[PDB]
């Protein structure tokens, strides 16, 4: 059952049907065995996805919303609300199971600094379209998820690994656009960006692509930031 | 008689992670895979928006890109660049905007007058 | 009627947000309220759903291609490839229903009739992209059918550069080709309309000019290709 | 005059209704004369440096400067490594296995 699961997702990839790789991740997941390299790679892929053209959605309505408050309707809140209620139910779904089956106390550094990124990520989407104190709640949840994956692949991992640079990556866009800490983001993407130079050379043609495109990506953020 | 022209990252929201020519300098492209006016396309991939510098010095605008040594693929290295353009007699030289696209196409641009 | 308003800007925000399945849902329920639809109405519906069944005519092709590969077999391939076909059928179903119930009328403007009837022989044509046996005989004859009655219509009332009238005439020639395996007669239809387009391009403003002129080219590009 | 066979293009698709141990290394320098072009060993490195000063182009006018390094390997005689440039514009730096 799991097989065939994961290869109506590898179907689904070559469709572009990235709500159907989704769905038919998340029950190879629901089957109990642990993800390889190439299976979490196939999930994230899936719900990144959908969650990213949900996300794209929301922006244009929302900022549709902000502007037509000027010049003068009701139906970009009702729809703005609809989508980010479909977002909010792919994130909580990502985050069922990633509490549910994927978090684990083994094993590999790499696979745990991997899923704690993901938790960090799907409460940070959240975040972005959350108000009260829901939202104070979600920046906590997303924070303690990305801090325990730091922790760990500061111990365990170089600082050229695509995965750490990509987490070192995300935290510093959560300092910035979510918790408000300017100051916190530019200090964490400088550093992470300096420690990954010094260290390029100990990379494979493999490792150095995804560490080289991702301090490209810190360096523009930094632009963008300073 | 010299005025500086800022690069600004055409992009704006910012990157998060992403889901896993040669070795030369320059000239233009159709694609990525005259009147009062001035428009040019360079490409200048080996450089961030703080390693280029756009000027106007006369009748001219200047490009000055330049980037201390780096590790790549092979070994360390360090480019340095610098193009010049004609500005065209109807052209003036405080219209003249320049903006660098996330896939490192800088165009300088100056609107008809 | 507020209902109606309500609906079609929802569509306009679905369109900008590039949500298509939502903009489909909001058209339909438009279309649903009764009221005929304005040539900018018409077009909402027709964008929506176009994309809508756009997407899955291109994945479709994707997974066939893997299945005919895969032969010179794995069950999954084809359970999927049944799938989607299943939900690109239903899509079709939805607006080909919309079209009978409440679009498609014996009045009014040759222009909105013109437009229904073509839009009939698209989805049908979508349907025997993916069709079989009997059914997709009786497919074929119903994509003809909404076509001819079509192209009978915009012959006698419209002029040979209107841009829904070459649109309909393209498609018409894209089923000989592709449907119907009938060439000859897809190459004959595509040169008489673009003969017929050149003569009269003067006759046209600004507005019909721009998209007879880009049709022309399109009928010209499939020519190119057929012959 | 029997049966025509299509001239298809690769250009178009079907269109339809529009929507309403060793070394060696290969460089490209092709915009610098042999000598503008300097190669050197420098300890355990091959140095490559490459300058011209300004000249007219196809936009305006281009000065060009870039300094390339790579590791020698152990067992590489520095006094084995060759260069030649292609008419191409291509420079290679290689060195027989010592
Ligand atoms: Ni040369």
């Amino acid at each position: 059952e799991r097989a065939s699961l994961i290869q109506k997702a590898k179907l689904a990839e070559q469709a572009e049907r990235y709500e159907d790789m989704a769905a038919f991740m998340k029950g190879a997941v629901e089957k109990g065995e642990e993800l390889s390299c190439e299976e979490r790679n196939l999930l994230s892929v899936a719900y990144k996805n959908v969650v990213g053209g949900q996300r794209a959605a929301w922006r244009v309505l929302s900022s549709i919303e902000q502007k037509s408050n000027e010049e003068g309707g009701p139906e970009v809140r009702e729809y703005r609300e609809k989508v980010e209620t479909e977002l909010q139910g792919v994130c909580d779904t990502v985050l069922g199971l990633l509490d549910s089956h994927l978090i684990k106390e083994a094993g590999d550094a790499e696979s745990r600094v991997f899923y704690l990124k993901m938790k960090g990520d799907y409460y940070r989407y959240l975040a972005e379209v959350a108000t009260g104190d829901d939202k104070k709640r979600i920046i906590d949840s997303a924070r303690s998820a990305y801090q325990e994956a730091m922790d760990i692949s500061a111990a365990a991992m170089p600082p050229t690994n695509p995965i750490r640079l990509g987490l070192a990556l995300n935290f510093s866009v959560f300092h910035y656009e979510i918790a408000n800490s300017p100051e916190e983001a530019i200090s964490l993407a400088k550093t992470t960006f300096d420690e990954a130079m010094a260290d390029l050379h100990t990379l494979s043609e493999d490792s150095y692509k995804d560490s080289t495109l991702i301090m490209q990506l810190l360096r523009d953020n930094l632009t963008l930031w300073t | 008689m010299e005025i500086p022209v800022p690069v600004q990252p055409s992009w704006l929201r910012r990157a998060s992670a992403p889901l896993p020519g040669r070795l030369f300098d320059q000239r233009f492209g159709e694609g990525l895979l005259d009147p009062g006016h001035f428009s040019v396309l360079l490409d200048v991939k080996h450089f961030s928006p703080e390693e280029i510098a756009v000027k106007v010095v006369g009748e001219h605008v200047e490009v000055h890109a330049r980037h201390e040594e780096r590790p790549d693929e092979h070994g360390f290295v360090a480019r340095e660049f610098h193009r010049r353009y004609r500005l065209p007699p109807g052209v003036d030289p405080a219209a003249v905007t320049s903006a660098l696209s996330p896939e490192g196409v800088l165009s300088i641009q100056a609107a008809p007058a």
